């Protein structure tokens, strides 16, 4: 209904009645549609009686609460921790789909991303931005398959290094460059020797960065998007690389939430605070490629799990 | 207006132009004034448009910004110990001057027309001057009256009065443009003719 | 002013303050020397200044303002003068003379002569006066035959 | 359209604009023709209204019946030069009869009914009528109170008038003051004062700046800190400035910095931002102060006084205004109309 | 100072032939020579783009080359053609057939000689000149070919004189010539070594501006030359009118020229849009600024978004006051400083003059040095490669006397120039087979 | 017409004749179109839209319709003008000015047929306007002195005004909304201090009204998401790269380390600002712009609340609601208060997640939770429900109610028909005729329900003149009644602003005698 471009007024609510109940129910969004037509085509016959309009409305509110109480009766009390309930109701409202075949994998799946989100004891409520679904091509339905941590799409920027274990991980939100400040700076050069001094000062400053880094036992390192300053300079690449630290380049700003809720971390936002408590840890980090879509990471095996 | 109420004065008249805030709490009746022409902009500004400041400490900035306005009251307090009541200038005349010369009883005009400048010279006896350092008493010019009046929903300076004049203003009074442009024809031609009978009579 | 581009540097408050009253100064010496030679009239071929315009009329200066560069040529064989590309009090030997200069109309026009008392002088100028512009032109061309002559 | 039981016209803009209009001269300029003679009555209604402001269109009615009279002698063989001369002739006789049957009345705030009287036959022509006595009271007081006897001359630019729509035309009234389209600038402020004196300001509340281009180097941290302590004590100084004086309130031309504006309020010290030009020079006549351009010059005698400043707020709208009244002898005063309808 | 005008080719001739006389009209002559005008403000720098003969007469420091009569003819027959000096016109005998070979080899050796000659005795006549003007387009052989042989030319003879240009860009989805990509490749490589700066024009934003924005469904070139002229005047509108600040062209490179070797602008002119818009949309200050930093204004093919700005330059004329045009000046620099320089703060310059182009109500400049012209060059250098491959046309090439070195030769520098533009950006430094093994 | 052309081409002139037909067409033209909104039983329009992108919306105020027509008739652009103000103004009656408005005209015109000068009408409408409020001021009772009485007021008129709108099938549950959200204010006009919150999904019986306040934001990253006992201390200040120095200073240095040095020094100036603000002692901290990443993690260490690009309204509701104050500067921490809330949590409503503070302090602001099925109900929901806390707030302001129901203008129009009894003149004749058009407000009101109108409206004509002045319509069954016993009540500042705008319109219309068009301009677009 939302793709269709519906050009009559009254046939333009049909779709917002739709996207409501997918608010609250996420599910019989074509039954609600079904049971609203049905009501008002049983109109047409009461107003050719003689029937005035509000007396129509004002009678479909009285059979609307005896509806309720009928139904109230007919229903039964489930209990959270009974798992077969669960899957009789996740398979029936899975079958009516594309991947009715595919639901003897897929419905155990479905109810244990929810049993790993919720505590079963206090559950009033459920967010879905907790679960986050990835597509990717290639193959066939079967192959899906529910991950305990965390997947990146980008590759790494590192050349050399693809697979870490016993990784500990940390996160960095300020920039291996040049320093840069935010009044309008510039260097003035006015004899030769300083230009000597311009190239070693450089060096060194990109180098006690990275000296600081190893220090505390860091093998993976995220950095975050800037757009204002390059974020990782060649000379901080190469450094690096020597040191060997697996390096994670161009993480979103509006998934940090998500990741540091995931594995743990915390992040960092000046050189001077990065030391061994902000770090996370996870028993293996490594990206895998598949077999022609692209490159896909993975991070399993976290000590401290969020209920993502 | 009807056409009879068209005037000659003996002296030098003009517009009323354009004026800031604060125009309006300073006097608008002389009978002994001392015009002191200008050609001078009075207004705090930027020395020269080449010009270019470089400085190491906040000591030197408080000084730097100190030293505009000390460059604006000199110039302001040169023309009023001259003892002239009325400045005019042919270019901009800022507020600051404006509510400077309100709070001691003189009036300012700025942007006065070119040739309007040349008349009131020859009317009431001064010269213009660039340079505020040598107002002498003889730069000054001195009118019997001044005043300024509504004539027709505009507001006009007068200064009349002046004993060795060399000029004279026509306001004309119409009814429409071309009653007036077509007044103004006629009068050219008697000038003209005047011109001719003095030479020879 | 300098050919290469230049900009003026302060870096303390008198010298802010102490700018403009140094330029004046020495613009009132410039002109006070040009004076002290006698000259009565300037003629320039280029723009003037109002600060040189000012002082010039203190000093009881007439000043011209002609840029042709062919006009002014013709003025410097009619008096005698010869020209200086800097502004420096001129020397005796450069300095031409005139029996007479004024402002005159004809015509409804406005007009600047040069006039001499000498017979021969170096150049000479014939004015015409018509009823058109297409009457003018005629008689224009027949002086030019009978000079050619 | 003439005679208190005239009928008006409603006009029509260029872009749809209606307006509903009684007045001689509005007519004419709304109207666009392309005659050329009709041009020569718009430019004949303009030129008397300018002059007087009454009288606008009895005079067109004049004039065409003048022309209408002629249409007779041109055809029974008369020059129209004969006819030109004989008009002004008749004027002459008209005018000079004219001033021999009037009656001189009076100038006088002390008894002010003759005045009152003619205020209302002017006014008895319009859809204002239906209020005029209380209409004619408003503008007699207006004048008066701008009036400079001795040069027998008064300035319209001391006369403010603004209208709001909303509430009743009834409402109209005479306010001795100033009212402005502001309001205090922290929302925290008192919304009003009793025994204000006004501080009148024309610079910003910011760190000074000089115009011509400047350009200062920090080559070290010592620097960089020297910086940072001259900033927050500049806030301080004008405000303590400010404060010394007396003064209660603070009027402003310019905008206040976010550390600026806080200060003020725990200072206790209501303020105005972002005023009008030509609404300070009126502020400074009202109140009787003085305009100064820098903190520095404040000083104890050019404060001004105001007996009543307050924020007057409408209905259901946002709107809201300040009002300046109860000062002493006042030079500057302000209409305020109310009215049902933007054509009222 | 004193400036010289050279066109050369078909597209140069035109401009030129334009030019001159979007100028007469201003400066109060007339097509027979006279000045006609009451304003001494307009004589005072008459002298800079003109000669006076003895009689009050003006003529144009200009130089007409082509290799075909034809060109030459229709502008001394067209308008405006009894102004020229005669002597200038330099024409040939047979054309040159867009091979740049010809051009640059064959025809255009045994015609400088004879063009040397005039541009000396047009240089004897004033007594310090400051720097030359030369206009061609970049697609046919005399404006490519012999263009880079007068470029090599003049600068043996003249030292040190500036070497400002106006060539416009061939935009390659108009193709035209079946061999475009040779003619671009190098005479780029001469000229990055041998002028100061060049202004690109494209005939893409020029055909859209007048069709889409305006109106003339089908605008023809006519129109088009109208289009830049009014950018002609411009850039060099400052030259010919007093200002407070002596702005020569001298000062132009050291301020806008950070580099000697990235020196390519792209220019702009606002006050031009649709006719019932020129009316309705309330000409003022801002939005007349805001079509500067527009997708619209631009006259190249070269996203900015994609890229980051270098240095700037504002000229403004018409009789204003001077705070409003600071104020929104003040808010524009800040207001999209988002996408705006990396490491070159503060770059606008802002100019004044008081007298407008005659015509309309406003009018402004605007020059911008761009990272995302080398968007524009490197199309250019892929169309080059994969042609060369198939050494196709070839021969026409080759067969006149050029060894086949050079179009290696010239194919180098480009990809060294594109470097160098790709270097300021740092964002663009931003894998099929499986080798991610040990190290 | 003069042969004579003095108009340019495309301008026109209309005149007598034809003026006043123009005028009049467009004036009960408009007066017609709303004439089914009306009344308890009133139905509602839909407006869609052909340029504004097909937008579209369902709604039954007076005042709404009237804004979105493209009327171009002059006469009629006059209604629409009054009726705009009057929404400005007291916030209802829009349907009944344009439509009193519009039915003094209709009578006008027949006037007119009968050769009587325009000028006489409007001299008798005056009168009759005159003794018209004078009658409606002696009607008015004013209560106020007994909080019980004046409490069951405000219930009356909350009531009353919901009964024309989608809210009637609720009404029971939407007048206690209403009535104690305006009780907060404690008498203090600021509408904008309730801030309604509309999202889409579930009943529309399950809106309700939040005991504390609600903020659509979020909390910054690994900081407590629960605080009790909180200390809320709210700043307009900058945060993110605060180092705006209004100076044109720059940096000129000859090396790298030096930039590097100058570099922490940035860091310094945040860091010793942000101690500065925990010398407070606070707990929570709101803030009205954007907050970097370092100041984040500095309050994250600390353990506290950081909500960030909370606007202008988001700041000064927070004000009033806890009590604290909007500081800045941070450098006498004596002198600022701070506010005081119970609990701070996160609640997830439909699907979004938005601050929840229970416990406040002072509580003189709220906030008003809607839910229904379709945007066309969540928009007419807010709609009709800002109708109703206007004219509560104008309630309070002046506490005097008149009946209504038909009661109000029946008992108007009948003391202006006394007074034509003894008028002698043609001016009896108009001040007849406005009695004409008052009473067929309560008869338009019958019409719609499918009432016999005729017969009610003379059984109340009869009933007001014996000195029954509390007789009026009853819509749920169709008859007579009284108002003090069922208890229809309207406010005195509404119908006097109803009765004095209409009577205005047609006077200022009925004097135009010539309409003049100017040519008007081109579409040639950008
Ligand atoms: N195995 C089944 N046998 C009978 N009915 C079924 C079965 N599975 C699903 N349904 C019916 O399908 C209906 C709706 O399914 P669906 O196509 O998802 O529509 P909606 O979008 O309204 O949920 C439900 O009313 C349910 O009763
Ligand atoms: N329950 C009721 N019984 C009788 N009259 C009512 C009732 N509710 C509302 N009304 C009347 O309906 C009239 C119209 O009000 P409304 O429909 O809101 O339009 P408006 O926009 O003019 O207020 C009011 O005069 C009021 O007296
Ligand atoms: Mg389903
Ligand atoms: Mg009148
Ligand atoms: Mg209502």
């Amino acid at each position: 209904l939302k793709q269709m471009q519906v050009l009559h007024p009254a046939a333009r609510m049909l779709v917002e009645l739709s996207k409501a109940q997918d608010i609250e129910a996420g599910d019989g969004t074509t039954s609600v549609v079904i049971i609203a037509g049905s009501l008002l085509d049983s109109c047409t016959k009461l107003l050719q009686k003689g029937i005035h309009p509000t007396i129509i409305s004002e009678s479909f509110q009285k059979a609307l609460e005896k509806g309720i109480e009928i139904l109230t009766d007919m229903s039964r009390p489930v209990e959270l921790s009974d798992r077969e309930t669960l899957l009789n109701s996740a398979t029936t409202s899975l079958n009516s789909k594309v991947v009715s075949q595919y639901s003897s994998l897929l419905s155990p799946m479905s109810v244990n991303a929810v049993m790993k989100v919720i505590d079963p004891a206090t559950a009033t409520s459920v967010d879905l931005r907790d679960i986050k679904i990835v597509k990717k091509l290639g193959g066939t339905i079967d192959d899906c398959e529910l991950v305990e941590g965390l997947v990146l799409t980008q590759k790494v920027s590192n050349s050399g290094i693809t697979r870490v274990e016993k990784a500990k991980i940390g996160l960095i939100q300020f920039c291996l460059s040049a320093p840069k400040t935010d009044m309008d700076n510039q260097i003035v050069v006015s004899d030769y020797a300083q230009m000597d001094r311009v190239l070693r000062e450089e060096r060194a400053y990109i180098l006690n960065l990275v000296k600081q880094i190893k220090k505390t036992g860091c093998n993976v390192l995220l950095i975050q998007k800037s757009i204002l300053r390059d974020a990782l300079s060649d000379l901080a690449l190469h450094f690096l690389n020597k040191m060997k630290i697996m390096v994670i380049k161009d993480i979103e700003r509006e998934d940090i939430e998500f990741i540091c809720k995931t594995i743990g971390t915390k992040p960092v936002a000046h050189i001077d605070q990065f030391t061994a408590d902000m770090l996370g840890s996870a028993e293996l980090a490594e990206e895998v490629n598949l077999n022609g879509s692209g490159k896909l990471l993975k991070i399993t095996g976290c000590a401290s799990p969020g209920k993502t | 207006g009807a056409l009879e109420d068209s005037q000659l004065v003996a002296g030098v008249a003009f517009k009323k132009t354009f004026s800031y805030a604060g125009f309006e709490m300073q006097p608008k009746k002389y009978h002994n004034p001392k015009i002191a022409l200008l050609n001078v902009e009075l207004e705090l500004k930027a020395e020269k448009d080449n010009a270019e400041i470089r400085v190491h400490t906040v000591e030197d900035y408080q000084a730097i910004v100190d030293a505009e306005w000390n460059i604006l009251y000199d110039k302001l307090e040169k023309i009023h110990h001259s003892g002239a009541k009325v400045v005019l200038s042919k270019l901009p005349i800022g507020d600051v001057a404006t509510q400077y010369f309100a709070d001691r009883d003189m009036f300012c005009a700025g942007r006065v027309p070119e040739e309007d400048l040349k008349r009131t010279m020859m009317a009431c006896g001064g010269s213009i001057q660039t340079s505020v350092n040598a107002l002498s008493a003889d730069v000054l010019g001195r009118c019997q009256v001044f005043e300024e009046t509504q004539i027709g929903g505009e507001r006009y300076n007068f200064f009349t009065g002046c004993p060795k004049a060399k000029t004279c203003t026509f306001i004309l009074r119409g009814g429409a443009e071309q009653f007036m442009e077509e007044t103004e024809r006629s009068l050219h031609d008697a000038i003209m003719i005047v011109r001719r009978a003095i030479k020879n009579d | 002013i300098t050919e290469t581009k230049g900009t003026v540097l302060i870096k303390t408050a008198e010298e802010l303050m102490n700018f403009s009253k140094g330029e004046e100064n020495l613009m009132d010496a410039q002109v006070k020397a040009i004076a002290d030679t006698g000259a009565n009239v300037v003629v320039t071929g280029g723009k003037v200044a109002d600060m040189a315009l000012h002082y010039a009329n203190k000093y009881n200066i007439m000043l011209v303002r002609l840029n042709s560069k062919w006009d002014l040529r013709r003025l410097c064989k009619t008096v005698g003068a010869t020209a200086l590309p800097r502004l420096t009090p001129p020397v005796l030997e450069e300095m031409g003379h005139c029996d007479s200069v004024y402002l005159s109309e004809v015509g409804d026009t406005q007009v600047v002569v040069f006039k001499h008392e000498k017979e021969d002088g170096a150049i000479s100028t014939i004015v015409l006066r018509g009823s058109t512009d297409n009457l003018m032109d005629d008689i224009e061309r027949a002086v030019d035959d009978g000079v050619n002559t | 359209s003439l005679g208190p039981n005239g009928l008006d016209k409603m006009m029509v803009d260029k872009d749809g604009d209606v307006t509903v209009t009684n007045d001689g001269a509005t007519i004419l300029s709304m109207m666009d023709v392309d005659h050329q003679i009709a041009k020569l009555m718009v430019e004949l209604s303009k030129s008397q209204d300018d002059e007087i402001g009454d009288g606008t269109t009895g005079v067109v009615v004049l004039a065409g019946a003048l022309l209408e009279e002629a249409e007779q002698l041109l055809d029974r063989g008369i020059h129209p030069i004969r006819i030109a001369d004989g008009y002004e002739q008749a004027a002459r006789v008209a005018i000079e009869h004219l001033d021999k049957i009037s009656d001189s009345v009076l100038v006088d705030i002390k008894d002010t009914e003759p005045l009152i009287q003619t205020a209302k036959t002017t006014l008895g022509s319009k859809v204002v009528n239906s209020c005029h006595r209380q209409m004619a009271e408003i503008a007699v007081n207006a004048v008066l109170t701008v009036a400079d006897m001795e040069r027998r001359d008064v300035d319209f630019e001391l006369i403010k008038v603004e209208g709001k729509v909303g509430g009743r035309l009834e409402d109209t009234k005479l306010i001795k003051g100033v009212i402005v389209d502001k309001d205090f600038s922290h929302p925290q402020m008192p919304k009003k004062v009793e025994d204000a004196k006004i501080a009148i300001l024309t610079c910003p509340f910011e760190p000074p700046k000089p115009k011509t281009k400047h350009k200062l180097d920090v080559t070290s941290v010592e620097d960089y800190k020297a910086l940072q302590k001259y900033e927050k004590e500049k806030f301080e100084e004008m405000i303590q400035q400010i404060k010394e004086t007396g003064a209660n309130l603070a009027i402003c031309q310019w905008g206040f910095d976010d550390e600026a504006n806080h200060l003020l309020l725990q200072n206790n010290l209501p303020a105005v931002r972002w005023v009008g030009g030509p609404e300070i020079e009126l502020i400074a006549i009202a109140t009787g102060g003085r305009i100064v351009p820098r903190f520095s010059e404040l000083t104890a005698e050019k404060l001004g006084f105001a007996g009543l400043v307050q924020e007057i707020s409408f209905g259901t709208t946002k709107d809201k205004m300040l009002v300046i009244e109860q000062c002493k002898n006042s030079r500057a005063v302000t209409i305020f109309i109310r009215g049902g309808n933007k054509m009222i | 100072r004193e400036i010289v005008h050279i066109q050369a080719g078909q597209c140069g001739n035109q401009i030129g032939a334009k030019f001159w006389e979007v100028i007469s009209d201003e400066h109060g002559i007339d097509p027979t020579g006279t000045y006609h005008g009451d304003s001494d403000l307009q004589l005072d720098r008459i002298s800079v783009y003109y000669n006076e003969a003895t009689g009050g007469k003006y003529v144009p420091r200009a130089i007409l080359v082509d290799l075909e009569p034809g060109t030459m003819d229709s502008v001394r027959s067209g308008p405006f053609g009894q102004i020229f000096r005669p002597d200038n016109f330099v024409f040939g005998q047979s054309g040159a057939g867009n091979n740049w070979a010809k051009g640059h080899y064959t025809e255009g050796a045994e015609l400088v000689d004879s063009v040397l000659d005039v541009v000396r005795k047009e240089a004897e006549s004033c007594d310090c000149l400051q720097g030359f003007q030369l206009t061609h387009s970049l697609g046919g052989g005399t404006g490519s070919g012999m263009g880079t042989l007068l470029i090599s030319k003049i600068r043996e003879e003249y030292p040190d004189r500036i070497m400002n240009t106006f060539s416009v860009v061939p935009s390659p989805k108009v193709s035209d010539t079946v061999v475009e990509p040779y003619n671009a490749t190098l005479s780029v490589h001469q000229l990055v070594e041998n002028t100061d700066e060049t202004y690109c024009i494209d005939n893409e934003a020029l055909y859209d501006i007048c069709f889409r924005t305006l109106k003339l469904t089908t605008p023809t070139y006519g129109d088009l030359n109208h289009l830049v002229s009014a950018t002609m005047s411009g850039v060099t509108t400052c030259l010919r009118f007093p200002g407070q600040l002596n702005a020569d062209l001298r000062k132009l490179a050291v301020n806008m020229v950070p580099f000697p070797r990235l020196h390519f602008f792209m220019p702009g002119f606002a006050p031009l849009t649709s006719r019932g818009s020129q009316q309705y949309r309330a000409l003022t200050v801002p939005e007349l600024t805001q079509q500067v930093f527009d997708a619209k204004n631009m006259m190249a093919a070269c996203d900015p978004r994609h890229g980051r700005y270098l240095t700037v330059a504002a000229v403004f004329r018409g009789r204003m006051s001077m705070k409003e045009v600071d104020e929104q000046m003040l808010n524009v620099q800040n207001k999209n400083s988002s996408y705006f320089v990396e490491w070159i703060p503060n770059n606008v310059k802002t100019a004044v003059c008081d007298i407008p182009p005659r015509g309309l109500k406003m009018a402004v400049t605007f020059i911008g040095n761009s990272t995302a012209i080398q968007e524009l060059f490197k199309r250019i250098s892929e169309q080059f490669t994969a042609m060369f491959r198939r050494k196709a046309f070839l021969h026409w090439y080759t067969g006149e006397g050029m060894d086949e070195m050079e179009f290696t030769e010239a194919e180098s520098n480009m990809n060294d120039l594109v470097s160098e533009y790709q270097q300021y950006q740092d964002a663009t430094a931003e894998f099929g087979e499986e080798a991610e093994e040990e190290a | 017409l003069a042969p004579v052309n003095i108009f340019k081409a495309g301008a026109d002139e209309e005149r007598a004749e034809t003026a006043r037909l123009t005028s009049f067409i467009g004036a009960i033209a408009i007066g017609d179109l709303v004439k089914s909104t009306l009344g308890p039983k009133g139905m509602d329009k839909i407006l869609l839209s052909s340029g504004r992108d097909a937008s579209l919306m369902v709604t039954n105020d007076g005042a709404t319709i009237l804004k979105n027509i493209g009327v171009d008739n002059p006469a009629a652009k006059v209604l629409v003008d009054m009726s705009r103000v009057q929404d400005d103004e007291v916030g209802d009656g829009t349907t009944s000015v344009t439509v009193l408005a519009a039915e003094l005209l209709r009578e006008a015109e027949s006037l007119i047929a009968k050769k009587i000068h325009p000028q006489t009408i409007i001299a008798g409408w005056r009168e009759a306007t005159k003794a018209a409020r004078e009658a409606l001021l002696s009607s008015a009772v004013d209560h106020g002195s007994d909080e019980v009485k004046f409490r069951q007021d405000l219930m009356n008129i909350a009531g009353t005004t919901l009964s024309s709108k989608l809210l009637t099938h609720h009404k029971d549950h939407f007048t206690k909304l209403a009535v104690e959200a305006v009780l907060r204010l404690k008498g203090s006009g600021n509408l904008e201090a309730i801030h309604i919150i509309k999202k889409l999904g579930g009943s529309l019986a399950d809106s309700y009204l939040d005991e504390g306040f609600l903020l659509d934001k979020k909390i910054g990253v690994n900081q407590p998401k629960r605080i009790e006992n909180a200390k809320i201390l709210i700043a307009n200040t900058g945060m993110d790269t605060d180092k705006i120095k209004i100076f044109g200073s720059r940096v000129r240095v000859d090396s790298t380390a030096k930039v590097a040095e100058i570099e922490h020094a940035e860091k310094e100036k945040m860091k010793e600002k942000v101690e500065r603000i925990l010398k407070h002692g606070i707990n929570c901290f709101i803030n009205r712009q954007l907050i970097y990443n370092y100041p984040e993690q500095l309050f994250g260490a600390a353990g506290v609340m950081a909500i960030e690009h909370a606007d202008f309204a988001g700041v000064e509701r927070l004000a009033l609601v806890t009590g604290g104050e909007i500081a800045s500067t941070f450098d006498h921490p004596e002198l600022v208060k701070l506010g005081s809330c119970k609990l701070i949590e996160e609640v997830m409503i439909g699907e979004d997640k938005l601050i929840h503070f229970s416990g406040v302090a002072l509580g003189e602001a709220c906030t008003i939770v809607l839910r229904g099925a379709t945007q066309q109900i969540l928009d007419e929901a807010e709609r009709s429900l800002h109708d109703a806390l206007c004219v509560l707030a104008q309630t309070v302001k002046d506490s005097r109610t008149v009946y209504g129901g038909g009661c109000s203008e029946m008992l108007m129009a009948h003391a202006v028909t006394q007074l034509a009894n003894r008028t002698p003149g043609k001016e009896a004749v108009a001040m007849e005729s406005y009695a004409k058009a008052l009473r067929m407000l309560p008869t338009i009101i019958a019409d719609n329900a499918g009432y016999d109108s005729a017969d009610l409206v003379a059984q109340l004509r009869a009933a007001h003149s014996e000195g029954n002045t509390t007789a009026g319509l009853d819509m749920r069954e169709g008859t007579i009644g009284d108002m003090a016993i069922l208890g229809i009540t309207e406010s005195f500042q509404v119908k006097r602003q109803v009765l004095l705008s209409a009577a205005e319109a047609a006077e200022v219309i009925l004097r135009v005698d010539n309409i003049i068009k100017a040519a008007p301009r081109k579409r040639v677009p950008d």
